[PDB]
RNA sequence: GGACCCGGUGAAAUUGAACUGGCCGUGAAGAUGCGGCCUACCCGUGGCAGGACGAAAAGACCCCGUGGAGCUUUACUGCAG
RNA sequence: GCCUCUAAGCACAACCUGCGGGAACCCGUACCGCAAACCGACACAGGUGGGCGGGUGCAAGAGCACUCAGGCGCGCGGGAG
RNA sequence: GGGGGAUGACCCCAGGCGGUAGGGGAGCGUUCCCGAUGCCGAUGAAGGCCGACCCGCGAGGCGGCUGGAGGUAAGGGAAGUGCGAAUGCCGGCAUGAGUAACGAUAAAGAGGGUGAGAAUCCCUCUCGCCGUAAGCCCAAGGGUUCCUACGCAAUGGUCGUCAGCGUAGGGUUAGGCGGGACCUAAGGUGAAGCCGAAAGGCGUAGCCGAAGGGCAGCCGGUUAAUAUUCCGGCCCUUCCCGC
RNA sequence: AGGUGGAGCCUGGGAGUGAGGGCGCGAGCGAUAACGUCCGCGUCCGAGCGCGGGAACAACCGAGACCGCCAGCUAAGGCCC
RNA sequence: GAGCUGGGGCUAGGAGUGAAAAGCUAACCGAGCCCGGAGAUAGCUGGUUCUCCCCGAAAUGACUUUAGGGUCAGCCUCAGG
RNA sequence: GAGCCGGUAGCGGGCGUGGAUCCCUGGAUGUCCGAAUGGGGGAACCCGGCCGGCGGGAACGCCGGUCACCGCGCUUUUGCGCGGGGGGAACCUGGGGAACUGAAACAUCUCAGUACCCAGAGGAGAGGAAAGAGAAAUCGACUCCCUGAGUAGCGGCGAGCGAAAGGGGACCAGCCUAAACCGUCCGGCUUGUCCGGGCGGGGUCGUGGGGCCCUCGGACACCGAAUCCCCAGCCUAGCCGAAGCUGUUGGGAAGCAGCGCCAGAGAGGGUGAAAGCCCCGUAGGCGAAAGGUGGGGGGAUAGGUGAGGGUACCCGAGUACCCCGUGGUUCGUGGAGCCAUGGGGGAAUCUGGGCGGACCACCGCCUAAGGCUAAGUACUCCGGGUGACCGAUAGCGCACCAGUACCGUGAGGGAAAGGUGAAAAGAACCCCGGGAGGGGAGUGAAAUAGAGCCUGAAACCGUGGGCUUACAAGCAGUCACGGCCCCGCAAGGGGUUGUGGCGUGCCUAUUGAAGCAUGAGCCGGCGACUCACGGUCGUGGGCGAGCUUAAGCCGUUGAGGCGGAGGCGUAGGGAAACCGAGUCCGAACAGGGCGCAAAGUCCGCGGCCGUGGACCCGAAACCGG
C-alpha cells in the first residue's frame, strides 16, 4: 500500500501531463523583506529539475 | 477410508474380523465358479507362488492375527533340526476342497 | 615429596598448513618462508628460558556510534506529595 | 491439672475412691549419618546442630605426647636416588 | 562494426580483450509440477567406488567394481539451490602425548587360603596412624544404599575373584520412645467488620503452628539384617461395664 | 580546417565507492625537517596495471598479460664468473 | 558478649535490606532471574555462495548535532533516437 | 463371523458358531487428591455428629453407609426447594493498560489501545429496528466481504496516522416492558381520592397510548424458542461388491511371451522385482439399526398482534441541557460538533424535546434518558479431505517404555535416539577361551545382510606392496632432464621422484599485506538478497477506450463461465470562483502551465523503490507478568 508526503503534496506541488511538476516562486517574501518592489515581481513559480523525482514519485498515484 | 494409512485403521485397529476380510479369496473350479460367498477359513487349497508355488496342502490355522495363515504342507525345518509350519503369506492362497463336511461349513460357502 | 627409569591408566585451551638455523639487508618500516651469504647429516629423552610479535580475553587506558546504564545542581519538562 | 461454681441434670444414680472383668488405634524403625550413602555436578584434605567424651604425664583444662575400647593404613604399586 | 550469410558456417581486417566495487548478456549442474498424440530397470532404479572419449566451462556420456529397490524426463514451468570460509551451529575425529595427574608424606611387609587370573579379596603373624578422634549416640538430609547367594560387562580415576556395582531372595512389629488423636506467642489463616477499577488489602474470635508447654517404663536375651517394639523377668496409664 | 577513425550528444532504467596514497613539478605551512601534512598540473596503484629491470623492492626505466613449453628481432637494462 | 548458634518464620528484588564500600540479595545485582514486547534499534563488526562473456570506477566538490554516514553533482553501465 | 486371554514373542492354564475376541451406544461400579465444600492440613494425608449391620464380639463389641462448606433465589413461617462457581490451545467483548523503535536527538507523535494482566459471556460472543445517515425532499436494523480511499482530512503540517454516507455482495426480521390513564386489589397511612406491589388495558417499530360518544366487526397472520414423528446427519463396526490362466528368465514374479475377461468403479496401497483382472471390506454402486443431535417441513400447538372519526387532557425513565476536566472519533486544544461521561448547577411531556458539525433565522430529519433478538463474519483442541509440503541435524522441538533423561531451589529450560530380512529360518553342534569374542557347520539369492545387524562416503588409525629417503629448504610447487616400476584405450602414457630452473601460503578489512593484522585444528551435513501488497521502468503479448474486484452459479478430473460499484487513460489551466483546447498574473495582447491526439490499458515475466523482522546472525539496555 502507498501514500505520499501528502504534505509537500499539499504545499508546493502538482504535475502537468507533460510528466513534470511545479510549485510558486519562493525567493524571500512572506516573512522578512521590507526590501524592495521589483523584487516582489519575484514570486511566480519555480520548476526544479532532477530531484523533482523523489517528489513526483513519493507523491505518485493521485497527483 | 479415503487415504493411504486409513487402511491400517479400519482393518486391524477396527474389527479384527475386518482381518477376516483378509482371509478372503476363492479356490478350485467346483465351488468357485459355483459362486464365491460364504467362506470357511481353515479350509484346504494349494498356494500358487513362491518356490513352494504350485503345491498341495490344507488349511491348518486361521491366523488372521499375524495377518496370514499356515498350511501343514507349506513349511520348513529349523537348523537345530525339527520340522515346522512356515508363515502363510495371505497373498498366494488357494482353496478347492472347501472344508464343508461340517454341516455348518456347507451352510455358508458350499 | 614430585620430577627421572617400570608396570597400569591416560586429559586438557591454542592451533590455515608446514620438512621452520644464524647473518646483514629488506618489505607495511623489529621476518625460520624474500636477496646475498655462512655454517648445516637422520632422530630423539633430561633440562634452560630467548624468538616464533608465544596462550588467556574480538583493551578495561584511548578516541569514534546525534550507543547504554548510575549519582549530581539555578539543566528541560513533568509527576508524586 | 487442681479447687469455685451457673446452664443444668445427678440429685438410689452425678463425680471421688475400692475391687473384679472388658478395651487400647493412625504413621514412623534397616544401614550411612564431624559423613565416599548429607549439601559441593565426582569415593573431591570445603561446611553441617546437641551427649560423658578412657587413662598415664603436664599448676588446671575436650590444648598437648604416647596409648584403652572401638576405628583405619587414605585405593595405584615397584625402582633409581 | 562491416562485406554475402541457406539454418549452419565460411573469408577479410579493423579491432581490442589484465581488472576488485559495480553495470549489461550467456550458460551449468540441484530437488520438484508437466508425462505440450513422453515412460527406462533384476541381464540393477539411485547413491557409492575408479577412469589417458565429449565441453572454454560449471557438467556431460560411457565402461569396470558396489547395492537393493526406483524413477528418468526430449520441454516449458517452479524454487527452503551449489558453500573453506561467520572465535558459526551439530556431529564425529586428531593434537599436545604414551609426556601431565592419582584428590592429603597417618608408610607398610611377610605366611597361608580361594580363584582362569589376585601389590590391590579372605584368614593369620610383625609393624605404623588415630584416641577428642580417624569414638559410639540423637537429630537433619538421602531414601534401600542394609543382610544373604550367585556374577563382574561398565561406574571403582590400575587391577580386582573386593563393592556403599549387577540380578534374586529376605530384613526393619510398640497402651507405655518419637508425630497426631491436647495448648497457644511470632507468624499464617481467617464466618462477622473494615477499605481496592478487578485481581485484592487488612483481620476479631475460633483454628493451623514446634526437640517452647504437656504426657503412662526399665534392664538383659534373641537372627543374615530389626529392636525402649521380638523373648522373658520387673514397673505402670487412660477409657469402659459392674457392684 | 581536419588528416582521423572511433570518441561525441540527448532521453531514459540499474550502480558504486562520498575518507587513498606513492612521484615529478609549481605554490602553503613546516627548522624549505620527516616514508609530515595541504592545494594544484600529469602520471602512478588500484588486492593484481599480473611481467622485465634496479640483487631482493606495489611501486622509479621499459611494458599493456585471449591462448599456443622444446621459433625470430629488439626495449629498458646488460654481456670476466 | 552490640557473643556464637539450631529450629521455626517476616520482609524482595527500582524494591528490600544495609554498625553503609554501592555492599548482599541462590556463587559476576551500580539496579536480580525466567517467560513476554521481539527476530527491539544496531552510520559499527563480521558473514555474504556455481561457471563465463563485455566494458570499465572514485578515494573530489556543494550542504549537513554532517564529518569512518549520506543527499545532489562529477567519473560507470545497458535501451532507443 | 469364527478365533482369543491387550504392546510380550515365554512358561502354566483355559472361553468359545443351544451368535467368543472386538467395533457401538446406553449402563452399574468409579479407591485417594484436585473448585473440595464436613473439619484440618506441608494435595493425594489425618480428625468429628446420625443411621447402620448389629458385627470375631469361639466364654467377647466394628467397618460400612452416611452426613452436613459457602456465597444465590425466595412459601417469609423454624426458611424448605432451585442456580453458581473450576476448567479450557486459539478466537470474543468489557475492566485496566507500557517502554523500546521510527521521527536518522528527543519532551509532542509512533509502535497501540498493541504486548501483558484481570473479569466474564459463548459456541461464538460483538453488536442490533435509529434523539441514525446525509441532503437527489434521497436513504433506512445490526454485522461482515469488496469498494469508497491510501481519497475528505488529523499534524514540532515532520515521521506517520488515515474516516464515512453512497454503489456492488452474503443475510434478512421482528418484538417488548415502568411505561399510573383505566379498572383489579393487597398492604399500609390511618378511611378516602397517599405511596405501595402482584392481574390485565395498553403493554408505542418509523408517533402514539388511554378515557368518552356513534361506524366497528362477525376464521388461515405461526417465533428466537414450544411441538410431533418426518429425510431425524452423524455416532464405530453396516456389506455386497466385474474380469485371466498356461508357459517362462528367475531364490522369489504380478516381469518376458501366448492367448483370455472386466468396465459408471486403470483412486492409491498391500502382494517375495512394475497386475484393472493376486489381496484390498476402495473409489461402481446400493447397503444399513432398537439408543445420542439439527435444519429442511407437515400440521395443529401458535405466543401473538391485526379497522372509524372526535375531545380542553394526563402516559419510557434519575441528569437532556449548560460550565469546567478527560474519552472515542480522521480531529493532536483547535473556527471544532455529535455520542460517552469526572465535578456543579438540575428543563420541557407533541406547537414537547436533540439533531443536519461555533452560532442564528428558516427548512429538512428523528423521537432518546429500560430490555430480548437466531442468520450473514472469527477461531482451531478436536475428525476428515487435499498437497508444484517435508524425510530423519528437514518437519511440531518430540515417527513412538520424550516435554521424559538432564542442568535449574523456582518460574523455566528442554534433548538426543528410526531403518536386518521375504519371513527369522535369529544361528542347535564341534573348536581356542575365565568370558566377551573369534574358527568351522547350517539357514541362505548375498551375511565384507548377522543382531543397533540397509545404503553404510570423508576425516582419522591400521596391515602388505611399488617408488623414494642421511653434506639437505619449503606448504608449495610447477617447467626441464634422468633411473626404477606397471603398459585392459602398447613404440604413448601411468606412478615415484635425483638434480636443477624460476617461485612468498588462503581468506575478510585495507593508501598499502607474506604476512607478524585478523579469519580458520580436521572432515561431513545445516547456513544467509527471499515473499506479500503497493509503486516503479523494461520487456512478452491481448483489445485501443483498455481492464477486473467481492460474489452468484458450475464443479473423480473436480471445467471455468456469468458478475459492470469502481479505477487508471478521454483536455487541461487555476488557491478558488470558474473557464476551458484555452487558460491563469493583470488590465494587458509581454510571459508560466498546456494545446498540438502518437492514445493507453490489463496481464505475464524481470532490474528497482516504500511498508514490512526483510540480505543473515551480533551487544550493552528499556518496558510487562
Amino acid at each position: 500500500p502507498k501514500m505520499k508526503t501528502h504534505k509537500m503534496a499539499k504545499r508546493r506541488i502538482k504535475i502537468t501531463g507533460t510528466g513534470k511538476v511545479m510549485a510558486f516562486k519562493s525567493g524571500k517574501r512572506h516573512q522578512n523583506t521590507g526590501k524592495s518592489g521589483d523584487e516582489i515581481r519575484g514570486k511566480g513559480k519555480g520548476f526544479v529539475l532532477a530531484k523533482a523525482e523523489w517528489a513526483r514519485m513519493k507523491l505518485m498515484l493521485p497527483r | 477410508s479415503k487415504q493411504p494409512d486409513k487402511q491400517r485403521k479400519s482393518q486391524r485397529r477396527a474389527p479384527l474380523h475386518e482381518r477376516h476380510k483378509q482371509v478372503r479369496a476363492t479356490l478350485s473350479a467346483d465351488l468357485r465358479e459355483e459362486y464365491g460367498v460364504r467362506v470357511n477359513a481353515g479350509d484346504t487349497v494349494e498356494v500358487l507362488r513362491g518356490d513352494f508355488a504350485g503345491e498341495e496342502g490344507e488349511v491348518i490355522n486361521v491366523d488372521l492375527d499375524k495377518a496370514v495363515i499356515h498350511v501343514e504342507d507349506v513349511t520348513l525345518e529349523k537348523t537345530d533340526g525339527e520340522e515346522v509350519p512356515r508363515p502363510l503369506d495371505t497373498s498366494n492362497v488357494r482353496v478347492t476342497d472347501l472344508d464343508l463336511e461340517d454341516e455348518k461349513r456347507e451352510a455358508r460357502l458350499e
